[PDB]
């Protein structure tokens, strides 16, 4: 069981293109974005960005460039956000994205959509609320 | 935000004199009145004769 | 109308970069970003990118890369924005942040970063002990 | 008495003049000018003036012929300040003028000198506001119980 | 965003009456009242007035005979005050008039009577916080 710190997140392709994509296992939201590289450093940065604006007290991802990290642990350092050495929503991601493919030329503009889309999709699993509405929600209760 | 402030020092000051009446402790739940709290001494006041501070 | 919604976009320059601010008005929650030329496609991928995370009402700004930037219009009809009647100084709190926290980091990138979690997690409230961004989900989950 | 809203407005002479004077009763803000006669048009503009600017609701009076006009009565409905009718921050206010007196000529400019003078100057400590500086700590204090 | 104190002084006239006008530049609040002629004399002892009640320090301002009396100067010295980098606050009073222009008669009260609106008109450019709310805020943090 998480909690409303812990996050996780990976970097799968996407048409040629890389894409750094983390999602708070809580509820179900998606954040993600395109990085030219596969770096440490647009990895860290992938982490500032989202440290600044939710709740993160616990990452978690795989290995690698995008793991341990020099940037990532001085940036994890910085916000206080541990790490675990080391889910499967990217095959969401994708299977999004061609469903909605036509919208767009961009995979910088695809990987967009397909967020603001998989946020605010509402469904069930006790809850009428959209993945958004998840996480808006538990970090007020708390 | 459950967890109040109570940075607050309350003298009651009714008017049997301008005698400044030692800044209690602030607790109040309600409307017409001002229950505060003095060392252990519980004491609801009526809101016109009350006056609180902070810092 | 809208009182939980309106969010203002404005772009600056630091240390010879271009820097994205948008603004949460009624609670100064703020985001920015470097976006690499100052271009319409970089206006929009940022609206947008911000619109897919939070209830974004209505928008605000000057004209130029903002709105007559079609790729804007665009991005901003496909998810709901807005524009009309209502000065932006946020810019010079994060300008500010950043200057205290220059050191810090090298990449004027990584600091404007530093200084935007800077403010939002930081209380100094206004009858709120709150941080912006407890200021932003109290109203934005208030109803 | 020392309802956050009450204020008290007594009306007096001093040099031949007409000074009207008003007194937040929970801390020590005086609010005093000279009216060019002493009539409800007068107190009715003077409490509209003071009624635009502090967090007021309670005026109390001591029932004449001024403080009981219709004047009065339009303004303090208008704002919400329920009026009921019945010199110390008012008795001071002809004292520490006279420890002002030559600053300035006129009776109008030296009653406003006066309310400078008086409202920042310090009282004792370990509670050390001047008049203006309390009223904001009294006020805010209000707001500063929020609707968690 | 600007200083604690640094007021503005405006002066306009409306339906033929001078309207003296001051702005809390920082929070918008507003200070107004009809003063007879536009002579040294009004202008000083309306400046004597805010001081009474508000931190003035500096004072951006016309640089007609606003400044230009010497009972001003006179008046500048003896609270603490300046000269700095100086329509809308007028123009808003005016519009604010407009409306309410039924209840009162005159001008005398309804300038004064604008002034009320105005300083509760809960627009704010952060938090709820309308022009006077606004600031009391600023000053208590002092």
């Amino acid at each position: 069981n998480s909690d409303l710190g812990t996050w996780q997140m990976d970097c799968t392709h996407l048409e040629g293109k890389i894409v750094i994509v983390a999602v708070h296992v809580a509820s179900g939201f998606i954040e993600a974005e395109v990085i030219p590289q596969e770096t440490g450093r647009q990895t860290a940065l992938f982490l500032l960005k989202l440290a600044g604006r939710w709740p993160i007290t616990h990452l978690h991802t795989d290995n690698g460039a995008n793991f341990a990290s020099q940037e990532v642990k001085m940036v994890a350092w910085w916000a206080g956000i541990e790490h675990t050495f080391g889910e499967a929503m990217n095959h969401h991601l994708k299977n999004q994205i061609d469903r909605i493919r036509e919208q767009a030329n961009s995979v910088e503009t695809i990987v967009l959509m397909a967020v603001h889309c998989m946020n605010h999709k509402r469904r069930g699993g006790i809850g009428d609320m959209t993945p958004a509405e998840r996480l808006i929600n538990m970090i007020t209760t708390e | 935000k459950n967890s109040k402030f109570k940075n607050f020092r309350v003298y009651y000051r009714e008017g049997r004199d301008q005698l400044w009446k030692g800044p209690g402790e602030l607790l109040w739940k309600g409307e017409g009145a001002v229950l505060l709290k003095v060392g252990t001494d519980i004491k609801v006041v009526p809101r016109r004769k009350a006056k609180i501070i902070k810092d």
